RNA sequence: AGGACCGAACCGACUAAUGUUGAAAAAUUAGCGGAUGACUUGUGGCUGGGGGUGAAAGGCCAAUCAAACCGGGAGAUAGCU
RNA sequence: GCUCGCCGGAAGACCAAGGGUUCCUGUCCAACGUUAAUCGGGGCAGGGUGAGUCGACCCCUAAGGCGAGGCCGAAAGGCGUAGUCGAUGGGAAACAGGUUAAUAUUCCUGUACUUGGUGUUACUGCGAAGGGGGGACGGAGAAGGCUAUGUUGGCCGGGCGACGGUUGUCCCGGUUUAAGCGUGUAGGCUGGUUUUCCAGGCAAAUCCGGAAAAUCAAGGCUGAGGCGUGAUGACGAGGCACUACGGUGCUGAAGCAACAAAUGCCCUGCUUCCAGGAAAAGCCUCUAAGCAUCAGGUAACAUCAAAUCGUACCCCAAACCGACACAGGUGGUCAGGUAGAGAAUACCAAGGCGCUUGAGAGAACUCGGGUGAAGGAACUAGGCAAAAUGGUGCCGUAACUUCGGGAGAAGGCACGCUGAUAUGUAGGUGAGGUCCCUCGCGGAUGGAGCUGAAAUCAGUCGAAGAUACCAGCUGGCUGCAACUGUUUAUUAAAAACACAGCACUGUGCAAACACGAAAGUGGACGUAUACGGUGUGACGCCUGCCCGGUGCCGGAAGGUUAAU
């Protein structure tokens, strides 16, 4: 099993926009900013776990930092990762 | 069989093949089939080391018995092949107890002839033998130099050795060469001479023939300039130097054997 | 007109990359410098 | 723009061209020369 | 069948005109040669500086080549400007 | 938004490489944009890339790299065995439909498939850095069977028409459906089965190889496509209801046949030719050491797992390489209509564009073009440039020749449209029916239907029927080079280089020779019918004399002659 300090420095923000929005009113799925060396294993033991619902599969992308500037001076942001969590039939958060 | 193509499309008007009917239209045997990579003439250095050399078709490795070491189990030849190494064929024979090996293919030799080496073999043309049991007068080929080493004398096409003296432990041999050379009497050799003699009747016609065995152009040393070759330069066509290798050495009679060691075993240069 | 500079990724850094500069003697040597001359990118890693 | 600017007159300097002058302007001093010899 | 014939892709580059502070540090347009072969091309690899490679022109080796580029000896030396 | 023009083997679509947020939305016009800009690949902010099946990683290897020991080398270091890496190659598996402003073989719907772990049950000999098979692989050519795809008819829905006619031999549109599973066909290959024996596959072997018999004449392997199912589902021209007029839902007819047909598939086939055409693993098998009522193997069922990284967007380009939003360069994949031999060319479809300065005027002159009286190379260094020729069929065709050519020599004639032969032929395809059955994806007959050259005769139109685009100028004498090729990237493509062929010469294998302080490597896993060097340069007739000089080869007597 994945032990419980492991599993809860995965999950990281409720990812809130349109199309995690139209996932979740849609088709059951919740959106989420999970930890850059988060596995899908990971991922599911922690939504089973800490959010005490059923999860059917996780799908997880990387997003890639955006090179911005302040004034003169670049800067990319960071990477980060992001986890479509379908849920079952059952569920609410 | 030598044939002249017609002389249709130049490059096909000089032509001269050597067709051979009796040679295995198919595959080759595969188990004694290895990889063969082509060099380019360049050596573990990357360097060209042997010019010209480099293209040609792709060919893979025969592995060919010259040693001849089943001794006293006798041999069916199953068929004549081409083979791309060498300029002689070379036979696919079976032994008796259901082991094929490849031996370059003598003169006669057709498809079921039986072959035999060994000591006690009988004196006639495919045999392995051991030069001490061989008859002074004998066209013989694929000779060995050390006693379990391998043949390496007459071995291209249309080559045979004759056996000339037997004084002692060495044999007196004419090789091809014309030159008298003293091997030592247990050294292995096949009777008869090896069989593709109308090799040399050929003639390639164009040539992206002779590119297609590997054998790129030869600059002749003379078009060069002078930071090139010896012979380089001049305002028009301009020799006026004693010929040269590349590499300043004299081409044009000047000896190059130094050797000292197998001298003992030199009778007489060749001439 | 076909330029030099044809890219490849593989090559650049197979060619000049950090794991062959550090395989022998003077492309230590190489990355000395840059490190010494205090260089904000030593190689062509990415 | 000032480092393109500097970059984009360092062109030139270090050139082989013989029929050009300076590199790159165009000519005819090939025959010039050839028929003062 | 063919280093076969005509001819697109594809490789090339014979002529002319334009261009020559170009649209382009070598091209465009109209014709032009090869086009199953000694062809052409992709990806990788190997050869290195008096060295490579060269169907040989002193050609090519990163718009550089009768000896690359970078750094150093080095503020070479300059009876010359 | 309506018209107009351009590309349409691309100026469309999809990627690889390369880039790296340029993608999408809102917002701003300072600078960037060769002008203005409300617009933008610009500024700012937010969003966006979803995988057991695609690719990478991974398993295996080529060229080649590195390389424990090792051999070698003043030192640094060179080479290299075991090994280990290295794709551009070999290795398991997913398709259709729908959806987002922006992703989709990844999400959703439906239907699937693959490989491992574990457990149960039934049977059971399993077991390798070892043996065998297989993987496993050339160029060209030829058809045959198909399909993608297209055309036409049928069917279904809609229209009867701004200007003469248009209820019909009329017009517009649609007529789509996959993987998987089942069947096993047109082909292609191979005789099959059983028993005994053996100097081979380092040992063993029931596997491979081999040698005997005996019997049967068939079995096996592979294989496109079709057919059935998937699918009473999806999709579907269009209508219906609301409509932040952007669309959003609901409903939804027919959904067939004939012919033509690939450069794709059977085909890694078949025929043929020399120039003789990767490897290793997965895969299938054999056993050795061992383990043998255990472990393991096989089969069925159930259950779990299939991680990680890529996924946006451009990708013949305003995003890559070219300093530029540069007339340049850049690999693969798809490839509709009509005419055409065609991927040429012309005009078009899907789709995408109008090239980020415009408005005038209508001088010289320059550039790109059109036409030109009479003449017709008089131009000029030179027919440079332009003009001309140009297709298919048939007739016809010289010198010379290596008997192949020359030759598309040269030079001519025919060509449209309509009708008849023939309400479209010869040919191709071929249904229903009929006959037989080793009964079906069968063969024989039969010709409905579809497709369809080419020729002759008759007529008719124009100045002109290869009408556009596309598409040889021809002949005579001669120098050089035999020929195809190669070369001065960027003023020289040539008679120069190369070449087949010839000769001379070296080279006996630890070969000469070359790279290398050396080890070693190439020569070559070649062996004098071979290899290296040098010259000449197809072929034909030939290649004369000179050995005093320089070189080379040979000789050893004498003279001179170093270190010692």
């Amino acid at each position: 099993m994945i032990r419980e300090e492991r599993l809860l420095k995965v999950l990281r923000a409720p990812h809130v926009s349109e199309k995690a929005s139209t996932a979740m009113e849609k088709s059951n799925t919740i959106v989420l900013k999970v930890a850059k060396d988060a596995t899908k294993a990971e991922i599911k033991a922690a939504v089973q776990k800490l959010f005490e619902v059923e999860v059917e599969v996780v799908n997880t992308l990387v997003v890639k930092g955006k090179v911005k500037r302040h004034g003169q001076r670049i800067g990319r942001r960071s990477d980060w990762k992001k986890a479509y969590v379908t849920l079952k039939e059952g569920q609410n958060l | 069989a030598v044939v002249k193509c017609k002389p249709t499309s130049p490059g096909r008007r000089h032509v001269v093949k050597v067709v051979n009917p009796e040679l295995h239209k198919g595959k080759p045997f595969a188990p004694l089939l290895e990889k063969n990579s082509k060099s380019g003439g360049r050596n573990n250095n990357g360097r060209i080391t042997t010019r010209h050399i480099g293209g040609g078709h792709k060919q893979a490795y025969r592995i060919v018995d010259f040693k001849r070491n089943k001794d006293g189990i006798p041999a069916v030849v199953e068929r004549l092949e081409y083979d791309p190494n060498r300029s002689a064929n070379i036979a696919l024979v079976l032994y008796k107890d259901g082991e094929r090996r490849y031996i370059l293919a003598p003169k006669g030799l057709k498809a079921g002839d039986q072959i035999q080496s060994g000591v006690d073999a009988a004196i006639k043309p495919g045999n392995t033998l051991p030069m001490r049991n061989i008859p002074v007068g004998s066209t013989v080929h694929n000779v060995e130099m050390k006693p379990g080493k391998g043949g390496q004398l007459a071995r291209s096409a249309g080559t045979y050795v004759q056996i000339v003296a037997r004084d002692g432990a060495y044999v007196t041999l004419r090789l091809r060469s014309g030159e008298m050379r003293k091997v030592e009497a247990d050294c292995r050799a096949t009777l008869g001479e090896v069989g593709n003699a109308e090799h040399m009747l050929r003639v390639l016609g164009k040539a992206g023939a002779a590119r297609w065995r590997g054998v790129r152009p030869t600059v002749r040393g003379t078009a060069m300039n002078p930071v090139d070759h010896p012979h380089g330069g001049g305002e028009g066509r301009n020799f006026g130097k004693h010929p040269v290798t590349p590499w300043g050495v004299q081409t044009k009679g000047k000896k190059t054997r130094s050797n000292k060691r197998t001298d003992k075993f030199i009778v007489r240069r060749r001439s | 007109m076909k330029r030099t500079f044809q890219p490849s990724v593989l090559k650049r850094n197979r060619s000049h990359g950090f794991r062959a500069r550090m395989a022998t003697k003077n492309g230590r040597q190489v990355l000395a410098r840059r490190r010494a001359k205090g260089r904000a990118r030593l190689t062509v890693s990415k | 723009m000032d480092i393109n600017w500097r970059h984009n007159q360092s062109t030139f300097y270090h050139f082989t061209s013989d029929h050009r002058i300076s590199g790159w302007k165009e000519t005819n001093a090939m025959y010039v020369a050839l028929n003062s010899q």
